[PDB]
């Protein structure tokens, strides 16, 4: 028991966690409110020999997100948190990885172009003046 | 063509198919089952090497077509090795009847009785492949 | 049985702020990291540079056990975010952003 | 070059730090470029046509201006920031 | 041929015999660690190196639009008529004119030589 | 030579602002990957193939003496163009060289060690492929390779 | 934008992958920097080509090369790359149609131009590196017409072979009937000809 001790209780309980890679538009929609305690619903449907994962965007938030799983056997991942009280802890071991992909194919590129323009706004370019300074 | 063969330059590297440094601590029980068939012929009445044998072994397999092209049979190669290295090395070669031409090599008995018993084999094999002249 | 056709759907919660920040701890598979022997551990900022902008040093089971070094992922996720889903008694998934990513490698 | 590289070079140029006590910081922000101009001996600017440049052995060049922000920290707990437009 | 790494420090293991028992042990360096060497062969090089080029061939080459396609050599595994044939074009062969064939059917990366 | 032809052929690196070449495994150690398995994970991506594994043995043997990142950094600093008066300064100089002078296009920030190690391993992998004959040597006259 | 799109799609960052996965996956390089790895290189290349031909997230001059044998995808965006326009061929058929030709015939008073061809994705710019992986057809009427199957996977078609010539070599009449050093000599002389 010391300041530098790591609370491995999560590892002892073998708590399983899932890691997901999600896009900026989804993360930013969540960050907009970020305090309502709700952003959507994750629906998992399993069949005889196939499982599908999907996420539904909240109706209020919007004003389908299929999930593709990834093998985690090539790398072992764990999650640890640094508490504000300087009490490091382990939450669990990553047992599954997933990626969230957009549904729209072409019209989504329109939003991507808008994002690119927004990111290019800070870019500054030489300006053609008219009338020499004096 | 006989004069051409006597004039051109040929190195163990040209007539050797492959080389392998086996451990083979017991010559009577060879790690290579194919070797054990004929190695025991030499080791039934061994001569000039019964005193001691270096644990390590250097097995070289020679290409039949190259051997026939250069008219180099299994005898003069061992004779050249013996002349070059004095008694430093003991060479035991198979017969042409076997589909594979094999020449096992070991370090002298006296040294066994300072550089390294292992790396020195890599030294001799590479120098035999390039520096030595058949 | 129900396992062959079970459908599970859970709410998603994203608290605005959390007292403890969330990080990622990645171990190489070939290292064969095992937590059964992790009776105790010590994670602290390094002293070679001699704080928030420095690598992390992990010493498992004091000096006797293995030592690992974690380095912040230089590549930033300007267009990506990572979240962790954890089981809770209320049955709703909770998503926490990944503040940092660390790759730990054992030190002989 | 004119639209991207000049401005990017000026931006990437590290801010000038001086101290020898008060310390001054110089930052180059924006690039401005006027039309090619020629100054007569009297000092009156006038647009320079390429044919005029060819005939009079002039250089077809455009004046270049930078916005420069100079911030002075006097160690007195106040910093004075003055911007020179189109230097 | 195999390369073994120390279980303690994940460093290269070098061969050393033990005179006490006269057996090969892959011993670590800067670690004071040892292992029992089951394989026995510590070094082997093939000068001729008749390496099977089929191992190097990648099934994805069937997607290359620049490779020729022939329907006279059907795939044995699935019977697909169309196939892509090419030469090795890899150094050290010293005789490279034979054709290696790859099935063009997706998901069947069968490769062979005539 | 006895040991020269026994170990084989080794890989060195001619880093900028360093008078003489250094073994590649030493560069990896300075970048901070000490274990031979970790370095070979970034160099060889498929441990199943033994032919490429045999190619890197002489380099590992040559770099066996240095086993610590700080030791490798001091080794590089000692051969830096501006020798450091003290070992700590030599380390500080070698780290700067490997941070901003080697593979700058990969990155110049402080936490680009992994990226630089991966790219250097890719360079070593390309060299090994060329030596093994699995890839054709680059053609200088090729224009896709001209700007 | 290229890096952002690659991150959006299933391209695993180098930092977030174990080395063992690099074997099967194809490396993804951008401007000579090993950005990451990908598992479906064919689909990734199809998506990138579609994006470039639609001018949505990839500009025309960006060159994407898939070394299938080496399992590499190199995307180049830096300046200085020499490239030329080439007509796109799909299923042994030009994407350039009589409607495009008529709109070009009425080039003025309708605002139609070459940029519209490029945007429609009938003609795209190819550099030397990408041209290594291209299956050119010298002419559409002859090489991709149903005939003895020399090749049925043509990817692009030359707009006109004579466009391989320069300004001074383009004034030679019937240069394909002259011994080449005479074409060179005329190229030299045309710069000294009066006019
Ligand atoms: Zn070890
Ligand atoms: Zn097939």
């Amino acid at each position: 028991a010391e300041r530098g001790e790591l609370d491995l209780t999560g590892a002892k309980q073998n708590t399983g966690v899932w890691l997901v890679k999600v896009p900026k538009y989804l993360s930013q929609q969540w960050a907009k409110a970020s305090g309502r305690g709700e952003v959507g619903k994750l629906r998992i449907a399993k069949t005889q020999g196939r499982t599908e994962v999907s996420f539904t965007l909240n109706e209020d938030l919007a004003n389908e997100h299929p999930f593709v799983l990834q093998s985690v056997g090539g790398q072992t991942l764990t999650v640890f948190t640094e508490s504000s009280s300087d009490k490091l802890s382990l939450e669990g071991i990553v047992v599954q990885r997933a990626e969230c992909r957009p549904a729209a194919s072409e019209n989504y590129m329109r939003l991507k172009r808008l994002q690119i323009e927004e990111s290019s706004k800070p870019v500054r370019l030489s300006q053609q003046l008219d009338k020499v300074v004096t | 063509k006989d004069i051409l063969c006597r004039l051109e330059h040929t190195t163990l590297r040209k007539v050797t198919a492959n080389t392998a440094i086996y451990y083979d601590p017991n010559p009577q029980s060879t790690v290579v089952a194919e070797d054990q068939e004929w190695v025991n012929v030499y080791y039934e009445m061994p001569d000039f090497d019964v005193a001691r044998i270096s644990p390590w072994l250097l097995r070289v397999e020679l290409d039949r077509k190259h051997m026939t092209d250069r008219k180099l049979t299994m005898e003069q190669i061992a004779e050249k090795i013996n002349a070059g290295f004095g008694d430093d090395l003991n060479c035991i070669f198979n017969d042409d009847n076997a589909e594979k031409l094999v020449l096992r090599i070991r370090i002298m008995n006296s040294d066994e009785n300072k550089m390294d018993d292992d790396v020195f084999l890599r030294c001799i094999e590479s120098n035999m492949l390039t520096d030595m002249t058949l | 049985g129900p396992s062959s056709q079970n459908v599970t759907e859970y709410v998603v919660r994203v608290p605005k702020n959390t007292t403890k920040k969330y990080n990622i701890m990645a171990f190489n598979a070939a290292d064969k990291v095992n937590f059964a022997t992790w009776n105790q551990a010590r994670l602290e900022r390094d002293l070679s540079n001699k704080p928030e902008d420095q690598p992390w040093l992990l010493r498992v089971n004091g000096k006797s056990g293995r030592k690992f070094k974690g380095i912040k992922k230089g590549g930033v996720t300007e267009n990506t975010s990572y979240y962790i889903f954890t089981q809770c008694p209320d049955g709703a998934f909770e998503a926490f952003p990944v503040h940092n990513w660390y790759n730990f490698t054992p030190l002989a | 070059f004119i639209q991207m590289s000049v401005q990017r070079i000026v931006e990437d140029a590290p801010p000038i730090d001086l101290q020898a006590p008060p310390r001054y910081l110089l930052k180059f922000e924006q690039i401005y470029l006027s039309k090619p101009t020629h100054w007569e001996r009297d000092g009156a600017p006038s647009p320079m046509m390429p044919n005029e440049a060819r005939l009079r052995n002039l250089t077809y060049s455009a004046p270049l201006y930078v916005d420069i922000t100079k911030t002075v920290i006097k160690e007195g707990e106040e910093q004075l920031q003055t911007q020179h437009q189109k230097t | 041929v195999g390369i073994r790494f120390c279980q303690e420090c994940n460093n290269m293991l070098y061969p050393k015999e033990d005179k006490e028992n006269r057996i090969l042990l892959y011993a670590c360096r800067n670690c004071d660690y040892q292992q029992e060497a089951d394989n026995s062969c510590i070094y082997v090089n093939k000068i001729t190196h008749e390496v099977d080029e089929l191992t190097q061939i990648i099934a994805d080459v069937s997607q290359d639009p620049t490779l020729p396609r022939t329907e006279d050599h059907p795939c044995q595994k699935c019977g697909h008529k169309e196939a892509v044939f090419f030469q090795s074009h890899s150094a050290r062969a010293e005789d490279a004119m034979r054709l290696y064939y790859v099935c063009t059917a997706p998901h069947c990366g069968h490769r062979w030589t005539e | 030579g006895a040991k020269k032809s026994a170990i084989g052929q080794r890989i060195v690196a001619t880093l900028p602002y360093i008078k003489q070449e250094v073994p590649i495994i030493i560069v990896f150690r300075a970048l901070g990957f000490v274990s031979d398995r970790d370095i070979l994970e970034h160099i060889i991506y498929d441990f199943e193939d033994p032919e490429m594994m045999e190619m890197v043995k002489p380099s590992l043997d040559e770099a066996f003496v240095i086993q610590e990142q700080n030791v490798a950094l001091n080794f590089i600093g000692s051969r830096g163009a501006k020798p450091g008066v003290t070992k700590e300064k030599r380390i500080k100089y070698a780290k700067e060289v490997l941070q901003k002078e080697m593979l700058p296009h990969v990155g110049v920030s402080d936490f680009c060690e992994t990226k630089k190690a991966y790219f250097l391993g890719y360079m070593v992998h390309r060299l090994l492929l060329a030596a093994l004959g699995r890839r054709e040597l680059d053609d200088r006259d090729h224009y896709g390779n001209k700007r | 934008p290229i890096l952002e799109f690659l991150e959006e799609w299933s391209m695993e960052n180098l930092e977030e992958i174990s080395p063992a996965a690099i074997a099967d996956a194809t490396k993804i390089f951008v401007n000579g920097c090993w950005v990451g790895i990908h598992k479906d290189p064919e689909q990734l290349m199809n998506t990138l080509r579609k994006l470039r031909r639609q001018m949505d997230i990839i500009v025309s001059e960006v060159s994407m090369i898939r070394d299938i044998r080496e399992r590499e995808i190199r995307i180049y965006t830096d300046a200085g790359r020499i490239c030329r326009p080439l007509l796109i061929v799909e299923k042994q058929k030009l994407l350039l149609k009589k409607r495009h030709i008529d709109q070009l015939k009425e080039r003025e008073y309708n605002n139609y131009s070459w940029q519209d061809l490029v945007a429609s994705g009938v003609v795209e710019y190819i550099d030397t590196l990408e041209e290594e992986t291209v299956m050119l057809a010298m002419t559409p009427d002859d090489l991709q017409e149903k005939e003895v199957a020399y090749c049925s996977t043509y990817t692009h078609c030359e707009i006109h072979p004579s466009m391989i010539l320069g300004v001074c070599a383009s004034i030679i009449p019937f240069p394909d009937h002259n011994q080449s050093p005479r074409n060179t000599y005329q190229s030299a002389m045309g710069k000294q000809a009066m006019g």
